[PDB]
């Protein structure tokens, strides 16, 4: 009991500085460990019949040990999640028009967060801040906000993966990267890989405005029969689906042409090179 | 033809060599109904472009099942050569989709299930995926991953499905088994029409099941699939006609005649030759060789054409194509039967290898230089430009190369000379990057990012690799070869199997990705492949540098170039240097007598494992000194200087007792003997007189006479305080040999071990001439089980300090002019890793051999100015004692530091008793026989009562 | 040895067809005239001579020593309600053990019949049904009802939950669980030993089947379409009932067990209805022509049936069954099940229109059934006999200091085993020599692994005499040689799948005899003794090694090249036949149920006939196709069928056919 009431008169905080230029709390070992020994110490020693030098020195020091557990373990919680929605909410773009309810409430409560984080960064002590009034419900309020907007963007990801289910065979983080930078269509190309078979990039227009083909790890092109705007459909999901059934008609109507074309040859036991050698180079090696 | 309209081509012979087949078989059956099953048993396709609807225009019918072409542009892909086997394998898995069934092919690996279910996925046009059930699975990506599929209408393969653990396997049945219960629905007698789709639930949540996916289970299974899944026994594949259709394809005339022989040539070449960890002789490897040879047929028809024209010979091409692949692979010893097995598979034709004459006339400039060997063929050095002319062709093929080899071969300096051949003929530059595994933790190799802050932080392998990608400085005309010298491991090679294969882009844990430039080249000098993945050194190509490709002949010509050109002190001194090699030239040569010396201590016992180049190092190591104790006799004798004359009786008795010292340093006294009996009976070097007394036991002093060690032993009196003291050594005859030995090597500031039972006196015989040496302070330092790279880091941190680049980052000692010896207590002490890599010992190897190491702070080559290791161990044959490592033994020769014998702990403990009886002058004339007593009562608990009884019986002159 | 030399009817018999009831008094006992020692020397007699009838000597052992009643209980039709009505604790679950390819929820549901209980039955492997079991046991022990889970051996874990949450007790006595599950190695050891354990098995024979299938298979599946889909569906039962009863006999059946459960037999009717729904589309009575017959057999030899088979030679016999089924001649009424038949009996397709009689066809099959039902020889009985016995032995044998018998075994196996193999031979002009070149590899892995064994066994002697003390691997050595089981480290070349280790010293001895005569002959000769060595093919290393080595040195030796040569044979008789320039000779080979005159087969009906130096001849093929009149015989290298070595073309006699090799088994074996 000697150290423990000597051990929370010097204990800092170790502030950290953040890519956003914020402080942040960096060390959670001491903050639990040490703090689990303590409180075991002193259960035990309140329990064990030898107490009668401490007769009431931890009993006002077991509630503030608790309280030190609860400010900690739901303070980490609510800093992991900031720093993951602060990261997904400015890494990729357009997360401003899409879900802006959400982006909004997020502002806020950031808001509030480096507040609380100036405020506890003032003052680096940490009995300094135990001793601030509302930190403790602040914290659960934030920790509540937190849960429900992360619960909120992942309902809105399987949302928007539902339509065009292709985008159930990538991540989280490349399905925001993919919905988020609708303007950047040029780091959609780095996706098409494992959304398909084969198709690796999306020939757009001079302007990158409408598709007008597709390609592959080769880079053999299948022309779109019907080119699709992107600027008549914004979503990026319905003009992704116009791609794919774009492009099953394209395939439809060039088999088509080259059954037709290669009907003359089948028939004819005459063949000349030139004209199936031009047959093959016009029709992809699939078809 | 351009390579698409190439590929276009190929997968055309190939449709239409199954179609003459089942068009011939159908002739030959006598057919004539269309409704007739073996007409029906074939893929038939019908199209129909009047359906307004795109996805069923295109049906295809295998035997009665009835499935559409799902319009996925598949892009090119790989067509399969359809075998009696495949079309078994799709017979049976379209029966199993038709009765709403998976496809669960078995058989060994290697065969072509996955391949057959994909191509068969891809004959109908549907999305099939492949996931790898070996390692590398996301099974927390499957949870989406199936719902995709189910969504979608794509098809889904697992390669190896046993391979995954039983707890990933239990749910990964259970969901194929929800998957496969949901879809038999589609096939009620009384619900075929769902106007309602069959939905199962995966996500915790119910969703729609498209009849159009399917799911295949490749093996090499649970209850809960063996109702729900058709198996297959994909045993072996037609060998015969995919190599006779992809020859046809190729071009090859007389396609049949070289397929039924090459296939004989690859099953005979996993029988007659040694099985080995890298050799591929599978149906994937013969693919490989046979799009090579029609690429080098290819290239001779063009080259003949500028000088249709059919009738080159076709095996010839068939067997470079073969030699060009399989021979760099190979052992020495295989080598001969490889052509040996060509001459019976292909009587009468022979190999001709490329001459590349512009190459073979920069390494001969390269060398010469460097003080290295040369040849051209059956001459010395011809293997070895061999195998630098094969890793050439595999860096120009491949970016993974894998050099592999025992240690001693010459893997090292034939990477360097063919970085500075290509500098040279290509004027493009060169800068090797050669980062050292399992000395710094993965995460120093890679990076990490603090589950706090989340900044990302860059390891080694991650820096430079950013460093060569985003900054340029000559990015495209600078050749950047990371050489991974050290040893193979999965852990960290793990992160590098996306960089090996084609994708040659690494995934960083934070999700960025850095793709590998062209020049880039991805090179691991590695020992052996014991604890290797087989994804590693598949996903690369590689060339073995067996240990007869550097012989012993090339060694000498190297020391010997090096003498007479590099100055020891860094003119005379190269006079001086000259003169000894013409002198020690004719023991140099082929045979003679250190080639015979050698041959005869390969055969001999000692304490550690024999390597050539550990014997070789040390006696160059030795004669570097005999050719400074010229340098300092002509220094302190101004006039009268050692002429030729003194010189050559000098050095030819310095040669017999460096060679004594060096095959036998490490053996017992009676091993030093039998050398020194064998070498008697084979010199010409006049040797000492006397029969009865080892040379070993003589000096060749400086005016090339053999003086016994015994004249050069005192005859101490020790104070009385001082008996028996720490750090008191009283002469004898090891401690003049073996203290001179040490001297010697210290000269030459070379690593080195001290091997011996525990208590002989090791540490004694160490500290005697380490303190004794003004310049030479110690460092104490103690390596135990625990030990890391991390206690040599701290000691570097406490005594030393890093320059401000002077030229790049050196470390230092704090004082100037002072050498630190770092003494390793127990140097194999160090507990083995569970993949054969004592991290330690790798770390002090880095910077032994490279003369420095990389700090994990900023990434950056340190090296080391000022420092020294020494070492110490038991004998290997002890509990806890690991046997170190060959690449570290060369560098560090050993000193075998026996017990003392009886007589010599006479002299040494009788004058300890001397000066002990002071204290009681009435006893000075007891003093004999009580040594006399304690030596022979010593002697007699040390000869019976050993370690076999009891693990704690050590006696030792500590006692 | 005297005593056998008198007593004429001593080999009568031993001829004898179950020499068992009557047993010639052999022993040299005159006072001892108590039944249990007659008996026990009967036994010993038996196991001398004739061990087929060694379980038959058993029983009648077990008769004599515990009376003529003792298993009878065993054979009458187990009666579950007065198991599970007096001496089942209704804590005790009772586990429905099963084994794959069988089903007893019929049994518990007429015991629930007779008893007139309702079953809460319930099917495990849905996430839902755990929770409703769980409901149903909480809801059942309250009111005493009995719950019946299905397939419960699917969840592990789920079992064990189950075990441990009974040990709560149950307020109503009439509760009765039954945990059905099928017999899995997975099935947590708590519930087996905390429950009462009933054991059902399939009654073997083919009559048994066809009952089975019969009644699995739906009246109304059977019955409607031309009514030729009854014979098919008849037909197919059959061959199904054919190929589940050649499982048993393993060796000399199908080389592999292989696991052909109901689904196969579900998966063969439904293509059965649809190709019949396809070619017939109406309901008129198809022409037994018109039958997809081409379709049915490729399907069942390629995808259904074929889909599980392993090797060749097993896919080249369901062809065979399958071509001998399926025909158009099958809907004839003199065609044959199975000719050959206890001698020259035959079986005879029911001229039956509905499943009525075919069904009364098959509870008439008589109660005897010989293996020559399946195809096999009639003394296929015989072998599997023997290896029951055997089996039965080792399993006793289990169920039984011991340095001293361990040092005196080990230091007999010491003397038995021959000394050091020297490999001292290599000349340069020997290299070359493809023979050369495998009988070095050869002679030097067997004496490193001869040195290894010398070693191991000597330091297994010292630590036993006590002057050496044991290790890990020691002591795991010991844990193998004390049980009688084959060291993992001693394993370097092919051996049957579980072997004596007494048997693996004597064979390895006489291994290393075999390589002490190969390295004599190539000291005294380099060149001309190789070949001229009778080797013995069952105690090579790899002797598929040898037959490659051989091929490549007659390769070598003329101008032809490895791929322009073919195998020929020629049986000899003389051990001093004169070799040719490309005849190899060895020794060893056994063939199975035929015998050869000169060099043509015929069938016998005694295993395992010794060929005397068999000649392998190597001669430039043709490319023609084989005859009608040849046959091509594996040729495995152990008694169990695992490894092919190569394959073997035997020309047959004037009368036997190919399908009737290929359907009895035959092969050549090594060892
Ligand atoms: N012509 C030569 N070719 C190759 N090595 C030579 C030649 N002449 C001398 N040598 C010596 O051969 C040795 C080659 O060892 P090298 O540097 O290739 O080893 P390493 O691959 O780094 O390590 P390890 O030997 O442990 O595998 C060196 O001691 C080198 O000086
Ligand atoms: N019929 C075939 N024609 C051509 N190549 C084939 C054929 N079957 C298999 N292969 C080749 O065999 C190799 C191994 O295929 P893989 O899917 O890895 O086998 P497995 O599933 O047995 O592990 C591939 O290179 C594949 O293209
Ligand atoms: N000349 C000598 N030769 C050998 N041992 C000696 C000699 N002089 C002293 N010793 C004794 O040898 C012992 C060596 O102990 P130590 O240095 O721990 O041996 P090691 O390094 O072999 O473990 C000491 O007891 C030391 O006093």
């Amino acid at each position: 009991l000697k150290q423990i009431r000597e051990v929370w008169n010097t204990y800092e905080l170790d502030l950290v500085n953040y890519q956003n230029k914020c402080r942040l709390i960096r060390g959670w070992d001491d903050l639990f460990n040490k703090v689990k020994e303590h409180i075991n110490s002193v259960s035990a020693m309140k329990l064990s019949p030898y107490y009668k030098v401490f007769e009431e020195d931890a009993l006002s020091w077991e509630d503030k040990l608790n309280r030190i557990m609860a400010l900690f373990d739901v303070w980490i919680d609510v800093q992991r999640r900031w720093v993951y929605l602060e990261g997904i909410f400015t890494g990729s773009a357009d997360i401003k028009h899409l879900l802006p309810v959400e982006t909004q409430r997020f502002q806020s409560i950031s808001t509030e967060f480096l507040a609380l984080m100036k405020k506890v960064s003032k003052s680096p002590l940490v009995m300094d801040v135990l001793n601030i009034q509302g930190v403790q419900r602040s914290l659960e309020r934030l920790a509540d906000l937190l849960g429900k907007i992360q619960k909120a963007l992942g309902e809105y990801l399987e949302r928007e993966r539902s339509s065009f289910p292709r985008f159930y065979f990538v991540g989280d983080e490349d399905l925001l990267e993919i919905i988020g930078n609708s303007k950047n269509v040029a780091k959609l190309q780095k996706h098409f890989k494992k959304m398909f078979a084969g198709v690796s990039s999306i020939i757009l227009n001079e302007d990158n405005s409408v598709v007008l083909g597709i390609s592959s790890r080769e880079g053999e092109e299948v022309m779109f029969k019907t080119p699709v705007s992107i600027t008549e459909h914004p979503k990026i999901n319905e003009w992704l689906t116009l791609v794919e059934k774009e492009m099953r008609v394209t395939l439809a109507k060039l088999l088509a042409e080259s059954v037709t074309e290669v009907e003359i040859f089948g028939k004819a036991t005459s063949i000349d090179p030139n004209t199936y050698i031009t047959w093959i180079d016009k029709y992809q090696a699939q078809l | 033809q351009p390579p698409l309209r190439r590929r276009k081509l190929e997968h055309l012979i190939t449709e239409l060599v199954h179609q003459r087949d089942v068009t011939r078989s159908l002739i030959k059956s006598k057919i004539d109904n269309a409704k007739s099953f073996e007409w029906l048993s074939q893929m038939r396709f019908y199209f129909d472009p009047k359906q307004t609807d795109v996805l069923q225009q295109l049906s295809i019918q295998m035997a009665n099942a009835k499935f559409n072409y799902g319009f996925e542009y598949l892009g090119v892909q790989d067509k399969l050569v359809q075998t009696p086997l495949t079309d078994r394998c799709y017979l049976t898995m379209t029966q199993a989709l038709e009765a709403r069934l998976g496809g669960s092919p078995f058989g060994p690996a290697g065969t072509g299930k996955t391949e057959s279910v994909k191509a068969l996925g891809h004959q109908l046009g549907r999305f099939v995926l492949v996931f790898n059930c070996d390692e590398t699975f996301d099974f927390q990506a499957m949870g989406r991953i199936f719902v995709g599929l189910c969504q979608v209408g794509a098809w889904g393969c697992f390669d190896e499905f046993n391979r995954l653990e039983e707890r990933m396997l239990s749910a990964v049945s259970q969901q194929v088994q929800c998957i496969q219960e949901a879809l038999r629905e589609h096939s009620n007698p009384n619900y075929d029409k769902t106007s309602a789709p069959i939905t199962c639930e995966l996500l915790n949540k119910q969703v729609k099941v498209s009849p159009d996916m399917a799911i295949f289970i490749t093996m090499n299974l649970p209850d809960n699939l063996k109702k729900l899944f058709r198996s297959l026994a994909m045993t072996k594949p037609d060998r015969q006609l995919i190599a006779q259709v992809m020859l046809y394809s190729q071009g090859f005339r007389t396609a049949e005649v070289l397929a039924n022989k090459i296939v004989p040539f690859f099953k005979l070449c996993d029988e007659q030759l040694s099985s080995q960890s890298h050799y591929d002789f599978g149906l994937r490897a013969l693919k490989s060789v046979l799009v090579s040879a029609g690429n080098v047929k290819r290239e001779r028809i063009q080259k003949i054409k500028r000088e249709i024209a059919e009738n080159l010979p076709e095996q010839e091409i068939l067997i470079q194509s073969v030699c060009e692949t399989m021979v760099p692979k190979l052992v020495a010893e295989d080598i001969p039967l490889l052509f040996s097995l060509l001459s019976d598979v292909f009587p009468g034709v022979q190999y001709h290898r490329g001459e590349m004459t512009a190459l073979r006339e920069e390494l001969k400039k390269v060398c010469q230089e460097m003080y290295l060997t040369y040849g051209d063929g059956e001459e010395v050095g011809g293997m070895w430009v061999e195998k630098v002319l094969q890793l050439y062709q595999i860096t120009q093929i491949n970016h993974g190369l894998m050099m592999v080899g025992p240690s001693g071969s010459g893997k090292s300096m034939a990477w360097r000379v063919l970085l500075k051949a290509l500098e040279r003929l290509e004027g493009v530059e060169g800068v090797a990057h050669i980062i050292d595994p399992k000395a710094i933790s993965k995460d120093h190799l890679y990076g990490t990012l603090d589950p706090n802050t989340r900044e990302w932080t860059d390891g080694l392998f991650t820096h430079v690799l950013r460093k060569i990608i985003d900054s340029v400085r000559g990015e495209l005309q600078k050749r950047q070869w990371i050489v991974f010298d050290g040893d193979v491991d999965p852990e960290w090679v793990e992160n590098l199997n996306s960089v090996l294969d084609d994708n040659k882009l690494l995934t960083l844990p934070n999700g960025e990705r850095l793709s590998l430039p062209p020049n880039v080249r991805i090179m691991f000098e590695v020992q052996d492949l014991k604890y290797a993945t087989l994804a590693t050194v598949s996903r690369c190509g590689m060339v073995w540098f067996s240990e007869d490709v550097l012989s012993t002949d090339m060694i000498f010509n190297n020391f010997l170039a090096r003498l007479r050109s590099i100055p020891l002190d860094d003119s005379p001194m190269l006079q001086i240097q000259r003169d000894a090699a013409t002198i020690m030239q004719p023991y140099f040569t082929s045979n003679g007598l250190v080639t015979k010396a050698l041959e005869h201590a390969f055969q001999l016992e000692h304490i550690m494992d024999l390597t050539r180049l550990r014997c070789l190092g040390s006696l160059f190591s030795m004669l570097h000194q005999a050719c400074r104790n010229v340098a300092q006799y002509n220094a302190n004798h101004p006039d009268f200087p050692m002429q030729i004359e003194q010189l050559e009786r000098y050095i030819q008795r310095y040669l017999v007792y460096a060679i004594l010292w060096s095959l036998s340093g490490d053996s017992r006294l009676k091993m030093r003997a039998e050398l020194g009996e064998y070498i008697r009976r084979i010199t010409t070097v006049p040797l000492p007189t006397a029969p009865n007394i080892p040379i070993i036991d003589y000096e060749v002093s400086i005016s090339g006479e053999w003086s016994p060690w015994q004249a050069k032993v005192p005859q101490i009196e020790v104070e009385t305080h001082k008996v028996a003291a720490p750090d008191v050594v009283v002469p004898t005859l090891d401690t003049v040999r073996h203290e001179a030995l040490l001297y010697t090597w210290l000269a030459e500031h070379k690593p080195l071990v001290l091997c011996g039972p525990p208590g002989s006196g090791k540490t004694m015989t160490l500290f005697s001439a380490l303190r004794a040496l003004p310049d030479m302070e110690v460092v104490g330092l103690n390596f135990s089980s625990a030990t890391t790279p991390e206690l040599l880091l701290k000691t570097f941190d406490h005594y030393c300090e890093y320059r401000r680049t002077p030229n790049g980052v050196v470390l230092a000692p704090v004082q100037l002019g002072k050498w630190l010896v770092l003494f390793c207590d127990e140097i194999n002490l160090p507990d083995m890793d569970k993949y054969g890599t004592q991290r330690v010992i790798s770390f002090i190897r880095q910077m032994v051999e490279h003369g420095g190491f990389y700090r994990t702070s900023d990434q950056t080559w340190v090296k080391l100015e000022r420092i020294q290791f020494v070492g110490a161990c038991n004998p290997p044959t002890d509990p806890g004692r690991k046997p170190l490592s060959h690449r570290f033994l060369r560098h560090v020769p050993v000193v075998y530091v026996d017990y003392p014998g009886p007589a010599s702990l006479t002299q040494i403990y009788g004058t300890f008793n001397r000066a002990m009886l002071r204290l009681i002058p009435s006893l000075r004339t007891y003093a004999e026989p009580l040594t006399a007593a304690m030596v022979e009562f010593y002697t007699m608990s040390q000869e019976r009562f050993t370690q076999d009884t009891q693990p704690h019986y050590i006696y030792s002159p500590r006692e | 040895i005297a005593k056998v030399q008198a007593d004429e009817q001593f080999g009568i018999w031993l001829d004898s067809s179950s020499p068992e009831q009557t047993v010639p008094y052999l022993w040299s006992e005159e006072t001892p005239a108590t039944p249990i020692g007659q008996a026990i020397h009967r036994l010993l007699l038996i196991q001398a001579f004739r061990p087929d009838r060694l379980l038959a000597m058993a029983h009648m052992f077990v008769s004599t020593n515990l009376g003529e009643s003792f298993m009878s209980i065993m054979e009458q039709p187990l009666d579950l309600t007065h198991i599970v009505g007096t001496e089942v604790k209704p804590n005790t679950p009772v586990l429905m053990c099963s084994v794959p390819g069988y089903d007893a929820s019929g049994h518990v549901e007429d015991l629930a019949a007779e008893q007139n209980t309702q079953i809460t039955s319930i099917a495990i492997g849905s996430a839902e049904g755990f929770n409703q079991a769980d409901k149903a046991i909480n809801t059942a022990v309250k009111s005493g009802r009995w719950v019946m889970l299905k397939n419960v051996h699917l969840a592990p874990g789920w079992l064990m939950q189950l075990e441990k949450k009974l040990h709560s007790l149950q307020p109503h006595a009439c509760f009765r669980l039954f945990l059905t599950m099928e017999i899995n190695p997975k099935v947590p050891v708590n519930l087996l030993r905390a429950g009462r354990i009933f054991v059902f098995e399939p009654p073997p024979g083919v009559k048994a089947n066809m009952l089975r299938t019969f009644s699995s298979i739906p009246v109304s599946r059977i019955c409607k379409s031309p009514n030729e889909r009854a014979r098919l569906y008849f037909l197919l039962a059959w061959f199904h009932a054919i190929i589940q009863e050649r499982l048993r006999y393993a060796p000399l059946g199908w080389s592999k067990k292989y696991e052909f459960g109901e689904s196969d037999l579900r998966s063969a009717c439904d293509t059965v209805d649809t190709w019949l729904d396809d070619t017939a589309k109406g309901r008129q009575n198809i022409s037994p022509d018109k039958i997809p017959w081409s379709a049915l057999k490729t399907l069942m030899a390629q995808s259904i049936y074929g889909g599980r088979v392993d090797n060749e030679f097993d896919q080249r016999l369901l062809n065979t069954f399958l071509e001998r089924l399926f025909t158009t001649r099958s809907f004839d009424s003199e065609f044959k099940l199975a000719c050959k038949v206890d001698g020259h009996k035959d079986i005879q397709m029911p001229d039956g229109i509905r499943r009525e009689e075919f069904v009364q066809w098959v509870e008439l099959l008589p109660d005897t059934q010989t293996p020559s039902w399946l195809g096999l020889p009639n003394n296929a009985e015989r072998v599997l006999l023997t290896t029951q016995g055997v089996d039965m032995i080792s399993k006793m044998l289990k169920m039984q200091a011991w340095m001293r018998t361990l040092h005196t075994t080990a230091s007999n196996w010491l003397h038995l085993i021959p000394q050091t193999l020297s490999h001292l031979k290599r000349t340069v002009e020997n290299i070359k020599d493809p023979l050369f070149r495998f009988f070095e590899r050869e002679v030097k892995m067997g004496a490193k692994l001869l040195q290894d064994v010398r070693q191991d066994l000597a330091d297994v002697v010292q630590v036993c005499e006590g002057k050496k003390k044991q290790t890990n691997y020691l002591r795991t050595l010991i844990n193998e040689l004390v049980k009688g089981i084959l060291p993992r480290s001693w394993s370097h070349y092919t051996v049957p799948a579980g072997m004596t280790v007494i048997q693996w010293v004597s064979d390895f001895s006489e291994r290393i005899k075999q390589l002490q005569n190969i390295s004599l002959a190539a000291a005294s000769g380099g060149a001309k003794e190789l070949k001229n060595i009778h080797v013995c093919l069952g105690g090579l290393f790899v002797p598929e090694a040898y037959i490659t080595a051989t091929r490549q040195y007659v390769a070598q030796a003329n101008s032809w090249s490895l791929e322009e040569l073919c195998l020929e044979v020629n049986v000899t008789t003389s051990q001093g036949a004169t070799l040719d320039a490309c005849s190899f000779g060895v020794t060893g080979l056994k063939l199975q149920g035929a015998t050869c005159n000169n060099n043509k087969l015929s069938l016998s009906n005694a295993i395992s006939t010794a060929l005397p130096l068999t000649q392998l001849r190597w001669v430039k093929q043709t490319n023609t196709e084989k005859k009608a009149s040849v046959v091509t015989l594996p040729v495995y290298l152990n008694f169990t069928r695992a490894d092919l070595i190569f394959t073997v073309d035997f020309e047959i006699a004037t009368k036997e056919d190919p399908r009737s090799f290929y359907e009895r088994g035959v092969a050549v074996l090594c060892t």
